[PDB]
């Protein structure tokens, strides 16, 4: 019964907004201090900003300071950030996360008093980079050269994630990998898949995979066929 | 880089304990309260311990918690394969004004068993080097551990230029794929006899070569 559920994120170019929501469920929001943390893709938790139970205080880090603004709305149980002037940098997961003591504790007489986090949200994405959305070139990659044969589709130069690649419209299942994408200098993504097949069915089965990219509206169902 | 520092990784085998530090100064674990979180592989943190060493409700007792003044040791016992995660330690800095976090700990249970890297290698396809571009695709899956080292070469020389190569990822059978491409143009694909993809795993390579002809 007690959640926190985030919206709000998404792909944007540099020198963009974005206005981050967490809607709190279970408890009484009023009566807890607030944070967002966010955590750059494969890289440790970054702490971003709180604001207290009734929202007179508040801090963030400095390298966010004058560009993210951490608010509350009490009398609809939401918490949000508002993210100007966005950089590359800013690229993370973002989770609210709430006090586990409630004002009781961290309203002091001095200061805002912290003693850890206890509910966490699922986290919402928000990348920032200076590619536009672009649909990838989809290549065949051919079997050649024991009794068994590797082919492949190369789906190449595409922004944003994500992709979708299946095979034999979703038919053909084993001996299937697809790879995680690389991200290039250019900032866009490649990404590739492979299937292992017997090399007897090469002229008797027909190899297909199926590549969608929703944001730019690029379905492609691309013949993989032996080479000549 | 951080301003707590903990290791950034650990290993044990399954049932033994392990230990994690998390050291730091008087501005911040001298004088607050610390707290550990776990993080598995795409989800949020969760508590673990608050309090220096308190146990939240559903915490099992494997899990502990200890200060000695300015660093702080989270104590895990009874080792499972479902403790396999990030760990971090945070605090409030009472200089920065911040709550600040380690720069997390991996945690590895042993036991699982060396598997070596298949390696796969494609040439460039006719339609793209119609489209004067030419990728070949280094393919690498189903080795364990999670670390490889990728190096091209063409006619025996290291090739730097052009090379984009993925961190390894978790497959969902456990063992770990990478994959590493080489950008070309079609007059310097077609300049050399052979290109050749090399993949170092746990200080064994394995070759694949591809040719224009």
């Amino acid at each position: 019964q007690v959640q926190l559920v985030e919206s709000g994120g998404g792909v944007v170019q540099p020198g963009r907004s974005l206005r981050l929501s967490c809607a709190a469920s279970g408890f009484t929001f009023s009566s807890f201090g607030m944070h967002w943390v966010r955590q750059a893709p494969g890289k440790g938790l970054e702490w971003v900003a709180v604001i207290s139970f009734d929202g007179s205080i508040k801090y963030s880090v400095d390298s966010v300071k004058g560009r993210f603004t951490i608010s509350r709305d009490n009398s609809k149980n939401t918490l949000f950030l508002q993210m100007n002037s966005l950089r590359a940098e800013d690229t993370a997961v973002y989770y609210c996360a709430r006090d586990r003591l409630n004002y009781y504790d961290s309203s002091g007489y001095y200061h805002y008093k912290y003693y850890g986090m206890a509910v966490w949200g699922q986290g919402t994405t928000v990348t920032v980079s200076s590619a536009s959305t672009k649909g990838p070139s989809v290549f065949p990659l051919a079997p050649s050269s024991g009794g068994t044969a590797a082919l492949g589709c190369l789906v190449k130069d595409y922004f944003p994630e994500p992709v979708t690649v299946s095979w034999n419209s979703g038919a053909l299942t084993s001996g299937v990998h697809t790879f995680p994408a690389v991200l290039q200098s250019s900032g866009l993504y490649s990404l590739s898949s492979v299937v292992t097949v017997p090399s007897s069915s090469l002229g008797t089965q027909t190899y297909i995979c199926n590549v969608n990219h929703k944001p730019s509206n690029t379905k492609v169902d691309k013949k993989v066929e032996p080479k000549s | 880089q951080s301003v707590l520092t903990q290791p950034p990784s650990v290993s044990a085998a399954p049932g033994q304990k392990v230990t994690i530090s998390c050291s730091g100064s008087s501005s911040n674990i001298g004088n607050n309260y610390v707290s550990w979180y776990q993080q598995l592989p795409g989800t949020a943190p969760k508590l673990l311990i608050y309090d220096n060493n308190k146990r939240p409700s559903g915490i099992p007792d494997r899990f502990s918690g200890s200060k000695s003044g300015t660093s702080t040791t989270l104590g895990i016992t009874g080792l499972q394969t479902g403790d396999e995660a990030d760990y971090y330690c945070g605090t409030w800095d009472s200089r920065l004004s911040a709550v600040v976090f380690g720069g997390g700990t991996k945690l590895t249970v042993l036991g699982q068993p060396k598997a070596n890297p298949t390696v796969t290698l494609f040439p460039p396809s006719s339609e793209e080097l119609q489209a004067n571009k030419a990728t070949l695709v280094c393919l690498i899956s189903d080795f364990y551990p999670g670390a490889v080292t990728v190096a091209w070469k063409a006619d025996g020389s290291p090739v730097k230029a052009g090379v984009e190569t993925t961190k390894p990822s978790k497959q969902s059978n456990n063992k770990y794929a990478a994959s590493s491409y080489l950008s070309l143009t079609p007059e310097q694909w077609k300049s050399h006899r052979s290109y050749s993809c090399q993949v170092t795993h746990e200080g064994s390579t394995v070759e694949k070569t591809v040719a224009p002809t």
